[PDB]
RNA sequence: UGCAUGGCCGUUGGUGGUGCGUGGGUUGACCUGUCCGUUGAUUCAGCUAACGAGCGAGAUUAUCGCCAAUUAUUUACUUUGCCGAAGUCCUUCGGUUAAAGUUCUAAUUGGGACUCCCUGCGUAGCAGGUGGAAGAGGGUAGCAAUAACAGGUCCGUGA
C-alpha cells in the first residue's frame, strides 16, 4: 500500500550520490557530491527525523559510493579521487587509504562477513583487496562500471555472487570461492546499464538506460520478467522483508508488487523550464519499515509503510 | 562567454556518434568527452561538454536543427514509411462549384457520380 | 647620407580585422563570398549566387588565488620527549642526527568553474541568485594577422 511523506531533512548542500544504512537502525550515511560524506542519528520524533554525526573529510573530489561494516564500526568510501578510504566510525581519522586504482572509483561494497572490499571503476576492472588493504584479484571487462552489488548470507563456505553493471551494456556475475570464475556473462541491457541490486533471497538479481527494469536469473542466467519503467532510472533497490521492488524515475518512485505485477504506486511529493529535483539513489532500512532517497538538490526524504 | 565554433563543431559531432553515452549531468558528460575524444587541455573539455549538456536539454523536445543522433534517423524512418489505411480521397460524393460543374461537361465527362453546387 | 639599405623597435590600431581555390555578376576599375539579434571580438546564431579552405580573435604559454597525493630529524617548520635558565604546582623562553610527522615552508604531477544549476528576459545568449577558494574571458600579464608610415637608429655591431 502507498505511504505518506514522514520527513525531510537536510544538512548537505550539493547532490547526493548515493545512500546507505547501517545495521538494525539509527545511522545512515550518505556518500555526498560536495565530496564530505555525512552519518546521521535517527530519533524519529515529530519534526526532525535525523541530525548529523560526523562529516568524513578527505578526498579531493565526489563521493561516489559508501558500504558499511557488520558492526557499524569501520566504515569504507570511494570518490573520483582514484583512491578509497577507510575510516573509523567513532573518531573519524582516515585508517589507512587504498592505491592502485587509476581512474575514478564508481562502486563498492563488502561481503556480508566483513572478508573482501571489492571496489570498481572506469579502468575497467573489479578490484578485490584484503579488508588489510592489498590487492588479491583483478577481474576484467569491456567498458566502464557504475555499479556492484552483493549476495546477502551465504554463511561464509558459499560463494559470494558479485553482480555488476556496465557503461556499455553488458551484466556480468562472478563467483569467488578463491579464483572467481564468473557464473554466467549477458548483454542484460539495450545501452547503458546504470544500477545493480539483488533480490533477498538471491535466486535473482536486479538491472537497467532504455526506460526497461529487468529481472535475470542468479544460476544461470536470461529473464524472468521484463518491466518497462516511464522514464529513465537512475537506481534500483528490491525490498527486505515484503515482494516488492523499486525504481527511482524521474517523475517518481515506481513501486512495483513483484507477484501481481504491475505498478502500485508512484511517490513524487509536490514542489518553467526548469528540470526539478531527480532522485538519483534508493536505501530501504534492514526491517523494510522505512524507505529513504537521496535527491539531486540536496536532500533525503522518508516514507514509511 | 561565447562558445566558440571549434568547440560547438565538436560537441556537435560528439552527439552524432555518442547519444547511447551522455545525460542530462555535466560531471558525466566530462568525463565521457575526455575517452571519446582526445583533446590536448582541460578547459576545452568543460567547454566541450557544457554545450553537450545544453543540447541535451534541448533535445528533451522538438529536434533541434543540424543534428542527427542514430536513434532519430531510426525513428523516423519508422514515423516515415506507414501510410494510414482507406484513400481518404473519396467523399465519396464530392463536393464541387457551378462553374467547376461546367468545365466538367466541356471536357465531356458530366454525369459522373459526383455531387453538384450545394 | 636613416631621402641608398639590412635587422630591431615605436606607431596607424592590440582595434577586429585581413585576404586565397573553384563558381557567379560586370565591357571594366571591381564586387559577391566577407550579409536581422547576440558578444570584448568577421564572437556565434541564422539569412543567402555562392560553397569550401585558411591567418588574426579564441585555444595555448606564464604567474597569482583554493585543494591532497608525492617527498623532507643536518638547507623549512610543528608536536611530543629529554637537559638548561627564570616562574618558582606547571606558565614562558633557548637548545637537541630523538621519536613521530606535514597545519605553516619549499615545488613537481593532477583535481577545480562549464552560464552546469534555478528564476526572469530574448534559438545565439543576457540579467539576477544559490552554492562555491573562485562566477561570468576567475584576476594580471605574455604572444599577436595582412597592409603601410621617405616617423626612429649608418653615435650598438666583424650589418
Amino acid at each position: 500500500a502507498h505511504f505518506a511523506p514522514r520527513a525531510t531533512f537536510v544538512g548537505h548542500n550539493a547532490a547526493i550520490e548515493s545512500i546507505e544504512i547501517d545495521n538494525e537502525h539509527n545511522y545512515l550515511v550518505s556518500a555526498s557530491r560536495d565530496k564530505s560524506a555525512l552519518v546521521w542519528k535517527l530519533n524519529r520524533t515529530q519534526e526532525q527525523w535525523a541530525t548529523p554525526f560526523t562529516r568524513l573529510i578527505g578526498h579531493n573530489h565526489f563521493v561516489s559510493d559508501v558500504s558499511l561494516s557488520r558492526d557499524a564500526s569501520h566504515l569504507l568510501t570511494s570518490s573520483w579521487d582514484s583512491t578509497l578510504r577507510l575510516w573509523d566510525l567513532s573518531t573519524r581519522t582516515t585508517k589507512k587509504l587504498f592505491l592502485g586504482h587509476k581512474k575514478d572509483v564508481l562502486g563498492v561494497t563488502f561481503s556480508p562477513c566483513n572478508r573482501r572490499i571489492i571496489s570498481v571503476g572506469r579502468d575497467n576492472q573489479v578490484k578485490i583487496w584484503n579488508i588489510l588493504g592489498e590487492n588479491k584479484a583483478e577481474l576484467q571487462c569491456s567498458s566502464w562500471v557504475t555499479s556492484v552489488a552483493c549476495a546477502p548470507m551465504a554463511d561464509e563456505t558459499s560463494p559470494l555472487v558479485i553482480a555488476v553493471g556496465c557503461w556499455d551494456g553488458k551484466v556480468y556475475i562472478w563467483s569467488i570461492e578463491k579464483e572467481a570464475k564468473l557464473i554466467k556473462e549477458f548483454k542484460a541491457h539495450d545501452g547503458r546499464c546504470t544500477s545493480v541490486d539483488f533480490t533477498p533471497d538471491g535466486k535473482w538479481v536486479i538491472t537497467g538506460s532504455d526506460r526497461k527494469v529487468v529481472m535475470w536469473l542468479t544460476e544461470n542466467g536470461a529473464k524472468t520478467i521484463s518491466f518497462t519503467a516511464p522514464s529513465p532510472v537512475h537506481a534500483v533497490a528490491a525490498c527486505p522483508t515484503q515482494a516488492w521492488i523499486c525504481a527511482a524515475t524521474y517523475e517518481g518512485i515506481a513501486v512495483w508488487d513483484i507477484g501481481a505485477k504491475q505498478q502500485i504506486d508512484l511517490v513524487q511529493p509536490n514542489f518553467n523550464a526548469g528540470r526539478t529535483p531527480d532522485c538519483t539513489c534508493l536505501a530501504w532500512a534492514a526491517d523494510g519499515s522505512v524507505l529513504y532517497s537521496g535527491y539531486n538538490d540536496g536532500s533525503i526524504r522518508a516514507w514509511e509503510v | 562567454r561565447i562558445r566558440t565554433k571549434t568547440t560547438k563543431r565538436a560537441a556537435r559531432l560528439v552527439i552524432e556518434r555518442f547519444y547511447g553515452q551522455l545525460s542530462f549531468d555535466f560531471q558525466d558528460n566530462k568525463r565521457v568527452c575526455d575517452a571519446v575524444a582526445d583533446i590536448p587541455s582541460k578547459r576545452m573539455r568543460n567547454k566541450i561538454a557544457g554545450y553537450v549538456t545544453h543540447l541535451m536539454r534541448r533535445l528533451e523536445r522538438g529536434p533541434v536543427r543540424g543534428i542527427s543522433f542514430k536513434l532519430q534517423e531510426q525513428e523516423r524512418e519508422k514515423r516515415d514509411n506507414w501510410m494510414p489505411t482507406t484513400s481518404k480521397l473519396n467523399v465519396p460524393k464530392i463536393l464541387v462549384d457551378p462553374e467547376t460543374k461546367e468545365m466538367l461537361a466541356a471536357i465531356g465527362l458530366g454525369e459522373m457520380e459526383g455531387v453538384e453546387v450545394f
